[PDB]
C-alpha cells in the first residue's frame, strides 16, 4: 500500500525559503530512489530532484541546482526538499515520486497528492 | 611432454595475451554494468559492444579502454599459475585416487576448488581493475585513482588490506556458477550432438558445444556479475551488504539490469578462451621443442 504524503508547502515571498517534507509509507524506502517533481498549471510535470536509496548521490534539474537541496532520512521514511532563494517561477504543486521498478517491464510511478508552493513577487 | 616451467610460462603468456587483446570487451562490460547506478547529465550513453568501445575511445581516448590492465595482467598470471600448478593435483587426486575416470563430478569439484583459491588470491587485482575500468571523468563521479599501483596504495592505506578483498563472496559465487553451468551445459550439448547425431564429433562440434556452454554460463552468472561489479566499485558505505546492492538494483532498475553488459561479457569469455587456447598450445609446443 504505497502512500506518499507531501507537506510544508505554502505562500512565500520571492527570495524566501521553504522545506518540503514527504512521508513515505507502505514500502521499504531504504531500497528506493526518491524523486521530487513539480507541475504548474498550463505546464507539464517537471522533474526537480532525485536522491539515492541511502542518499549517496543527489541530482537536480539545472533550473534548481544550488537553490534546491534534496535530503533523506530512512529512519523516519521522509524525503526533504529545501528550497532557497525562491522565485515566482517556482510556483507549482510539488510531488513526491517513487519509481518502483521490480518485476515490471517499465518502472511504475507512485505519486503524492502534491503540496502547493506559491512564491509572491510583492514589493513592500 | 611440456615440463612445468614451460607449462607455467606458456599459461602466463597465453593468458596475458588473451587479456590484452580482449581487455576493451571487459572495460565495455564494466561500463555497461555500472551505467544505470548513478544518473548522469552527460549525453554519453553506452549501448552495445562496439558502441561502448567507440564512445569510450572518442570521449576518453584509447588508453581509457586499457584502464587497470596491469591489474588484469597480475590476475591473469596468478590465475594461470594456480590452474597449471593446482588444477592438476586435485584433478589427479580425484581421478587416480579411486582409479576412476575424470567424471563430471570430479571435474566440478576440481574446478570449484581451483577457482575458489584463484578468486581469493586475485581479488585485490579484481578490485583495482574494476574500479579503474569504471572510473570516468564524464559522469559526475570523481575518479579515485590514477592507475593500478596508485589504486593499490590508496585502497590499502585508506581502507585496509581487507578492503582489497571487497567483493570476494560475490566473485566466489560467480566463479561457482560459471564453472558448474559451463561444465554441465557443455556435457549436455555434446551428448545432444553426439547421440542425436546433429553434428559429427569433430572440433566444430566441440566449438559449438563450448560456445553454447560459455553463453549459458555468462547468462547464468550475469546477475551475480553485475552485482559484484557494482559492489566492488562502490565506495565504503554506499551498500550495506551485497544482497543490499542486489535489492537496490532490483527495485530501481529491474531484472533487465542484472544482464547489463551481457554481450561484452560473453564475447570476452569466448574470444579470451580461444586466444588463450591457441596461444598456449603453440607456445608450449614451441618452448618444448626449442
Ligand atoms: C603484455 C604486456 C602489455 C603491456 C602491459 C600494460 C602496460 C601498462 O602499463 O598499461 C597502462 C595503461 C593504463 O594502465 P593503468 O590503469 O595502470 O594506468 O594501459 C594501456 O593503456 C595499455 C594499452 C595497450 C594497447 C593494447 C594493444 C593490443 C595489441
Amino acid at each position: 500500500q504505497v502512500q506518499l504524503v507531501e507537506s510544508g508547502g505554502g505562500l512565500v515571498q520571492a527570495g524566501g525559503s521553504l522545506r518540503l517534507s514527504c512521508a513515505a509509507s507502505g514500502f521499504p524506502v531504504m531500497y528506493y530512489n526518491m524523486h521530487w517533481y513539480r507541475q504548474a498549471p498550463g505546464k507539464e510535470r517537471e522533474w526537480v530532484a532525485a536522491i539515492e536509496s541511502t542518499g549517496w548521490w543527489a541530482h537536480y534539474a539545472d533550473s534548481v541546482k544550488g537553490r534546491f537541496t534534496i535530503s533523506r532520512d530512512n529512519a523516519k521514511n521522509t524525503v526533504y526538499l529545501q528550497m532557497n532563494s525562491l522565485k515566482p517561477e517556482d510556483t507549482a504543486v510539488y510531488y513526491c515520486n517513487v519509481k518502483d521498478f521490480g518485476w515490471r517491464w517499465e518502472a511504475y510511478d507512485y505519486w503524492g497528492q502534491g503540496t502547493q508552493v506559491t512564491v509572491s513577487s510583492l514589493e513592500h | 611432454h611440456p615440463t612445468l616451467g614451460v607449462q607455467l610460462f606458456s599459461a602466463g603468456i597465453a593468458a596475458c595475451l588473451a587479456d590484452v587483446i580482449t581487455f576493451p570487451l571487459d572495460t565495455a562490460k564494466v561500463r555497461l554494468q555500472v551505467q544505470g547506478e548513478c544518473p548522469t547529465s552527460s549525453v554519453i550513453r553506452y549501448k552495445g559492444v562496439l558502441g561502448t568501445i567507440t564512445a569510450v575511445v572518442k570521449t576518453e581516448g584509447r588508453m581509457k579502454l586499457y584502464s587497470g590492465l596491469p591489474a588484469g595482467l597480475q590476475r591473469q598470471i596468478s590465475s594461470a599459475s594456480l590452474r597449471i600448478g593446482l588444477y592438476d593435483t586435485v584433478q589427479e587426486f580425484l581421478t587416480a585416487g579411486k582409479e576412476t575416470a575424470p567424471s563430471l563430478g570430479s571435474k566440478i569439484l576440481a574446478g570449484l576448488t581451483t577457482g575458489g583459491v584463484a578468486v581469493f588470491i586475485g581479488q585485490p587485482t579484481e578490485v583495482v581493475k574494476v574500479r579503474l575500468q569504471a572510473q570516468s571523468h564524464l559522469h559526475g563521479i570523481k575518479p579515485r585513482y590514477t592507475g593500478t599501483y596508485n589504486a593499490y596504495r590508496i585502497i590499502a592505506t585508506t581502507e585496509g588490506l581487507t578492503g582489497l578483498w571487497k567483493g570476494t563472496t560475490p566473485n566466489l559465487m560467480r566463479s561457482v556458477i560459471i564453472n558448474c553451468t559451463e561444465l554441465v551445459t557443455y556435457d549436455l550439448m555434446k551428448e545432444a550432438f553426439v547421440k542425436n547425431n546433429i553434428l559429427a564429433d569433430d572440433v566444430p562440434c566441440h566449438l559449438v558445444s563450448a560456445l553454447i556452454a560459455g553463453f549459458c554460463a555468462t547468462a547464468m552468472s550475469s546477475p551475480v556479475d553485475v552485482v559484484k561489479t557494482r559492489f566492488i566499485n562502490s565506495p565504503p558505505g554506499q551498500y550495506k551488504s551485497v544482497p543490499n546492492c542486489a535489492m537496490k538494483v532490483f527495485t530501481n532498475e529491474g531484472p533487465t539490469a542484472f544482464f547489463k553488459g551481457l554481450v561484452p561479457s560473453f564475447l570476452r569469455l569466448g574470444s579470451w578462451n580461444v586466444i588463450m587456447f591457441v596461444c598456449f598450445e603453440q607456445l608450449k609446443r614451441e618452448l618444448s621443442k626449442s
